Parts: C-alpha cells; structure tokens; sequence
RNA sequence: UGUAUUCAACGAGUAUAUAGCCUUGGCCGACAGGCCCGGGUAAUCUUGGAAUUUCAUCGUGAUGGGGAUAGAUCAUUGCAAUUGGUCUUCAACGAGGAAUGCCUAGUAAGCGCGAGUCAUCACUCGCGUUGACUACGUCCCUGCCCUUUGUACACACCG
RNA sequence: UUCCGUUAACGAACGAGACCUCAGCCUGCUAACUAGCUAUGCGGAGCCCUCCGCAGCUAGCUUCUUAGAGGGACUAUC
C-alpha cells in the first residue's frame, strides 16, 4: 500500500504489448524512483496504488 | 498524411521562385495571389499550395534555404565582394617561418628574404 | 501616448475602426470575423468583412465583405437599408462621398466603381484602399502606383510613381490637400494632390496598414509592423503569439486619443 | 447548488478516499456532474476521455447487456434511477456516495500476465469494477424472483459476501501466487 | 400478454379495356376477403406515413417464454395448388464440448421500411430508428512488405 | 517508391497522390402556387388571451424543405 506517482513512460512491453512499463517515485518518500509495470492505459502525472514495493524491473521488458 | 505531394512542392517552390516580390505571409493573400498568377483545378490543391508556401515564407523569413534562386543572396547581390579589405590578408614580415624553411631557404631559395624570422 | 485600456471581445482580426464625425460614442468596427461590432453586432454577410465607414449623419453603417459585396446599414436596428452587388472579385475598400451620397469601393478585380446610394445608377472605372478628397479620388494600385482621378467625367488625372514597393492603401489631408502612400519599401511618400508632384518622403522601415492624418495636430501616424510611428509636417518620429502586426489606426475627432484594430482583437486607445 | 440528480441528489457531499482514483471519477461537485447519466456525447475519440464522463454514465452503460438489451439506455437509467432510490431509502445516504463506495470497494488491484504479477491501471481497475457490479447483477437477475433495481442495489450495498468481492478475491489470489 | 402516448429515411407506383400499378374514401365482412365513389403516368394521390414509453395480469413453474408438428375449417393468387384468416395440437429447447467468424463510433449490437426476386410466395442490395464496453498497442499467433543472410529448391518446402 | 536528402547516376513513364460521388457547416447569394414560415381577416371553443381549420392570385419572407452557383480547412497561429 505505497502509492506511486508515474514519473514516465518506456512504451508499451510485452508479447501484445499489453503491459506498459513505467517509472515512478512514492509520495512518501519521492526521492525513491522504481520501475514496474501496469496493465490497461496509463499516462503521466496519475497515481498508482500498489501492494509490494520491493519488486523491480527491467528497462524495455 | 500530411506530407506534400511532388506536384505541390514543386508549384510552391517555383510560384516562390518567379514571384516572391508581393507574396505575403498570410494563407488567404497566398490562395488568392496563386488563383490567378497561376491555374489549379482543384480548390483544395490550392489550399495546399498556399498553406505551403506560407510555411516556406515562415522558413526563409529567417534565413535563406536549398530550394528557390533568382537574385541570389535572398533578394539582393554583392555579398561577398564587398569582404575586401582595404589592406590584403597576407602578410609579408616575419612570415612563418621554421627551422627546415630555414634550411630549405639556405637551399636554392634566397636567404635574405624580407620575411625571414628566426623561429 | 499612453496605455488607455484593452479589449478581448474579438475573435479574429478586426480590419477596420470608424468613428462618427459627430464624435459620438457609436464607432463601428469592421472585421475579418465574420461579425462586426458597435462600440451592436452585424452579421448579415456571409464571408470576411474588410471595410466599414459611418455616414455624415453617424446613424449608419456602411460595410464591405470578401464575398464580393457591400451594404449599407441601419445601426440602429442591425438591419441592411441596402445591398450593393456587382464586384465579381473581394471588394478591398470602402468610402462615402464628398454629400455621402455616393460611395466609392475598390477591390481584387483591377477596378473601382462608384455606387448610388439610393439611385440605380452605378458606374465603374488589384485597387488597394481608397480615400475620397473633401473634388479628385485617390486609389493604390497594383504596380507600386497611385493614381488620382477626376470626379467630374470620371476621368483618370494624374499617377504617382515613386514608390519602390506596393500601396496598400491611401491618406488625404482633412482638408482634402494633402496624399500619402506606403508599403513593404517603407518610406511613406507624401505629395499635393494640387500639382500631384512628389513632396517629400518620410522612413518607417516596412508596410503601414493605415495612414492616418491628425485632422487637427496636422500630423501623420502610421501603424509600421516594427513599430507605429508618427511624423509632424519636421518630417521626424517625435509605438510599441510570437508575430505582431497592426491592422488598422484611427485617429478621433478630439485628436486627444487614437484608436487601433489589432489582429487578435486587442483594440488600444492611446491619449 | 442549482444542478442536482434528477433535482433530487445533492453531488457537494462525496468524497473519495483515495488520491489514486480522484481524476477518473467525476464526482467532484465544481462540474461533470450531470442532471442525468444520458447523453449523447462522444467519449471514445481520443485516449482518456472517458475520464471526464459522469461515473453513473458508466454504470449505466454497462447494463445494457446481453445482446437482447444493448440500444436500450433509456431502461438502463430507469433502472439505476429505481435502485439509486431503494439504496437511498434504505441506508439514509446519498446514493452517490454509496456508488463511490462500492466503485473504490470493487476494483482489483494487481493482475499476472505474459506467469509475472504486475499491478493495474487505476483507469482499467474502475472499469473493470463496474463490469464486474453488472454482470453480477445481471447473474442475481437471471431466472429469479428479483428484478433488476433489487439485486443491482443488494450488489451497491454489499460491495460498500458479494459477487464482485469474491471475483476480485480470487483474481488477487491468482495475482498474488505468481 | 393486454390497454393507452407516438418520432423516420430510401425507393417505387398505371394499357384505362368497368379494370392489369400505387392505391384514397364510403359500404359489407370477427379476420381473411368483396362492391361503389375516384385520384395519381406523379414533390400534387398512395405518403395523414417498430423496438421504445405510463398502466395492469402473470411470479420463477419447461410457465401465459417457445411454437416445432398435427387436424378441422374460409378465401385470395394462379388456366391449373403457393400463401394468407379462426380454433384446436403444444416437440426439442433451462446460454450450448473441440473448433470457430465479424467489429473500434452514431460503429457493434437491437428494431423495422423500401427495392430486386413476382400470376402468388422473402435471401441480397439500400434506407432509417435506439445505441454502448474495451482498445487507440503489438508482431505473440495468422499473414503482408522491405533489408541482410543460408540453400543441394527453380513444378520453387505440399521442394 | 509520400517527401527531404544521400548519391554513378541523370531525365522520365505508370501505380499512389491528384480525380469524381455523397454526407457533414453557411440566419451569405440565387427562388420557389406540384414546398414551406409568420402576422392579419374569417369561422371553432373556453374582448383579450389559449387555441383548430379556411382564404387573402403577393400580407410579407426562404430563417425552416427543395437545388444551384459559391464559400469554408490549408495544418495557420501556440
Ligand atoms: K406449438
Ligand atoms: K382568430
Ligand atoms: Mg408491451
Ligand atoms: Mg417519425
Ligand atoms: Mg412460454
Ligand atoms: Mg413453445
Ligand atoms: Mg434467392
Ligand atoms: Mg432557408
Ligand atoms: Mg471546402
């Protein structure tokens, strides 16, 4: 439960390119940047909501 | 898309090219000049045109492009000739020269040259 | 000259400011919008009005369109009193004459034609904007030209060549002695309209929209795309979307104030 | 103010608690909230702009299924009108703030795709919510003594030991095992 | 299912023989159908042009969903029986396995109308009505195109 | 294979684009008794006002329908 703001967008991934991999940073903490991925449709400057925020990623997935 | 078909270009880059005396920068001016400066059936090629012409006054506005000629700076000549300064350039004194020269002028060459340096 | 006030009601570029001669607070601005306004709304055209005037009496109206036609309204009630048709190509210009019983338009199609006001009988002689002497006519034309005509037999009187760039419109004096031209070359050539020979010139640097005359300072502004300038007749400047051009100045009957028609519709009055 | 659901639902009371699903609902009482979820404009132009769309248009709009009811909006927001009254009546709410309740209680949060678990777009977890409060309604409806406005409100309610609670139980358990 | 509001476009329509087409209106007939007054060789006349929507009986039952199938019966079309009216009969059918097709906006989906077919009998071509979910990405599959590369293929990998 | 450019290529033919039909906007124009809008007059009901129908060989108009010439958009401005 660590909402995350995405910060930027790396094109659509995937073997559909369904996910969409995207940067973003706590609003708890913002200093803290991740990557990760999201379903659906996403823009920048939205909030996202999260369960575990340990997991990374990797860069064009 | 939006990309300029060759005929277009082409019209816009000539109609520039003979008559860039009055043209101006507003489309309706440029659609309403070519109607009669030159023939295009469709009404919506001419829009075309116009619109592109405008975007090439917006270009050469700044400065000169690859494309039109004619009075051959943008408008006007004698750019260039005009670099002359009244004293040339080249110096004659003290002109650069090096060890090697100096050998090279104790060779055939005279080595009492008015530009002669030791350097 | 200092900043009066600014106006937003405008949504494209108003062409041409005109003011009762009665100094009454009913001016009627012409534009490229589709509309005019009263400072009531026209909208009778159907296409890009150029040219508007006010009659003598300054209960009227009178308005050209780019669709090739001109009318003359009622402002009281936003009606036409009546329609003049007959210019194939966009009418340019618009003007009353000396009675404001003819009107005198120019347009795209090489020619000027003068128009009863309530009479049925028309007559005719690219025309750039035209200004009646208040008895000769002044016209731009398309060869960096300016020709000045007879008002007795509708014959042509003399023309002025010495403009090194296109006219894009016409100045006379108050007084009616006076003509004034300018365009892309930028030096604005005044001349008499008595002996019609080259007076002298004054330098703005690039085309004037409007050429106005000081009806009572004697005096010349013109709205330069660099910047507007004013000359008193010491031939001397004695005014300031990444481009921004002018359409039109008027200058007001007190002479105290001035209008302008800008092209994002932000009317300036300077005092 | 001067604009209320159908004059009778004030919008200045609802809140959403959350700060990840605020934008993409229209629920704010400043504008987008409309005297009815019934018009004619066009949404699906251009990418987000379902966002700015009442949300009772989008519930209205995802009733008008199976293929025996789509072209029938007219029933759809009858229907929403019946159950938004029984919801009132009964819990002494405003039936906004139970359908915003329901919405912020009903989304998934978390998919796995390509098997990798990765979270969802908050765009996708409200439309996804909404699907899944009509097709539950339309499974309680189907060969019963209930009508529509019945097991839709039973549905709102329970989901403020529900269909769409379940669903996304069992979506978050697939999720959460990969 | 039964009452009661009611909003379209496209097109087509006569040989006048009493009258072959579109049919208005009046009368008769439960309905199907018949007689009379007639109009339109056409923006004139047909042309005055449904789902949906208040109200109620159902009440979760293979039930008033469904009407397959049957019998009795009347009349129209046709030279000669096709269809349409009335009642009775009331089958499978309670969202459909592997597979599988169409579609991104007034679109899909739902509902009718006209024309072609025609002595009589509606699938195809258009017309309009109600009207959304998602996507706005990709080459994962199915293909298409280009560049490099390999080839013992050239009927060209079904080689 | 649309263009800009690069260029042992230069200059050209098709295809594409261009073209044509229809729809989308016009209180601008053209003009409508085989199409309409409004007022009035008459008759219908509860002077006026709500109101339905009928004329006025021009009451006026084409905003509403028809069909023509035209315009509008060209990516121009940010
Ligand atoms: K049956
Ligand atoms: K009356
Ligand atoms: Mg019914
Ligand atoms: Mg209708
Ligand atoms: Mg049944
Ligand atoms: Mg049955
Ligand atoms: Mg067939
Ligand atoms: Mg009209
Ligand atoms: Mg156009």
């Amino acid at each position: 439960v660590k909402l995350a703001v995405v910060v930027k967008v790396m094109g659509r991934t995937g073997s559909r390119g369904q996910v969409t991999q995207v940067r973003v940073k706590f609003l708890d903490d913002q200093n803290r940047l991740i990557m990760r991925n999201v379903k659906g449709p996403v823009r920048e400057g939205d909030i996202l909501t999260l369960l575990e925020s340990e997991r990374e990623a990797r860069r064009l997935r | 898309g939006r990309v300029r078909t060759k005929t277009v270009k082409k019209t816009s880059r000539q109609v520039i090219e003979k008559y860039y005396s009055r043209m101006t920068l507003d489309f309706h001016t440029n659609k309403k000049v070519l109607e009669e400066v030159s023939i295009l059936q469709s009404k919506r090629l001419r829009n075309k045109v116009a619109g592109f012409t405008t975007h090439l006054m917006r270009r050469i506005q700044r400065g000169p492009v690859r494309g039109i000629s004619l009075k051959l700076q943008e408008e006007e000549r004698e750019r260039r000739m005009d670099f002359v300064p009244e004293k040339s350039a080249l110096e004659v004194d003290e002109i650069r020269v090096d060890k090697e020269t100096m050998d090279m002028l104790a060779f055939l060459g005279m080595a009492d040259l008015p530009g002669v340096e030791r350097a | 000259l200092a900043l009066v006030g600014t106006m937003r009601g405008h949504n494209d570029v108003v062409t041409a400011i005109a003011a009762p001669i009665d100094n009454s607070p009913y001016i009627v601005s012409g534009s490229r919008d589709k509309s005019l306004l009263v400072w009531r709304r026209l909208t009778g055209h159907g296409h890009f009005v150029q040219d508007v005037v006010i009659s003598s009496d300054g209960q009227f109206a009178l308005s050209g369109s780019w669709d090739g036609e001109l009318r003359l309204w009622d402002l009281s009630t936003g009606l036409t009193t009546r329609r003049f048709v007959g210019h194939t190509k966009d009418v340019i210009s618009v003007a009353f004459s000396v009675d404001n019983r003819q009107i005198v338009s120019a347009s795209r199609d090489n020619t000027i034609k003068l128009w009863n006001t309530l009479g049925e009988c028309k007559y005719t002689i690219w025309v750039s904007c035209v200004r009646f002497s208040p008895p000769t006519i002044v016209s731009g034309s398309w060869d960096k030209t300016v020709k000045v005509w007879n008002l007795t037999n509708c014959k042509l009187r003399s023309t002025l060549a010495g403009h090194g760039g296109y006219v894009n419109a016409v100045a006379v004096s108050p007084d009616g002695s006076l003509c004034a031209s300018g365009g892309k070359d930028g030096v604005t050539l005044l001349w008499d309209l008595s002996e019609g020979k080259r007076l002298y010139q004054l330098e703005a640097g690039s085309i004037i929209h409007a050429l106005c005359f000081s009806p009572n300072r004697y005096w010349l502004c013109a709205a330069t795309e660099e910047s507007v300038k004013i000359w008193d007749l010491s031939k001397h400047v004695v005014l300031k979307n990444q481009m921004l051009y002018c359409t039109s100045l008027s200058w007001s009957a007190d002479g105290s104030t001035l209008y302008t028609g800008y092209t994002d519709g932000t009317i300036r009055v300077f005092k | 103010g001067d604009v209320k659901l159908f004059n009778r639902w004030t919008f200045e009371d609802v809140q959403v608690s959350d700060i990840s699903l605020n934008d993409y609902l229209a629920v704010t009482s400043m504008k987008h909230y409309t005297f009815l979820p019934h018009s004619a404009g066009r949404y699906s132009a251009k990418r987000f702009r379902k966002a700015q769309c009442p949300i009772i248009e989008r519930l209205t709009n995802s009733l008008m299924m199976h293929g025996r009811n789509n072209g029938k909006k007219i029933m759809a927001v009858r229907i929403i009108k019946h159950t938004m009254e029984i919801i009132h009546l009964l819990t002494d709410a405003n039936p906004i703030q139970i359908i915003v309740d329901a919405i912020i209680n009903s989304g998934p949060r978390e998919d796995a795709t390509r098997r990798q678990a990765v979270d969802i777009s908050p765009l996708r977890r409200v439309n996804q919510a909404i699907y899944l409060l009509t097709t539950g309604a339309r499974e309680s409806a189907f060969r019963n003594v209930k009508t529509i406005a019945e097991c839709l409100a039973d549905e709102l309610i329970n989901a403020a030991n529900s269909y769409a609670i379940k669903k996304k139980d069992e979506i978050e358990r697939v999720a959460k095992a990969n």
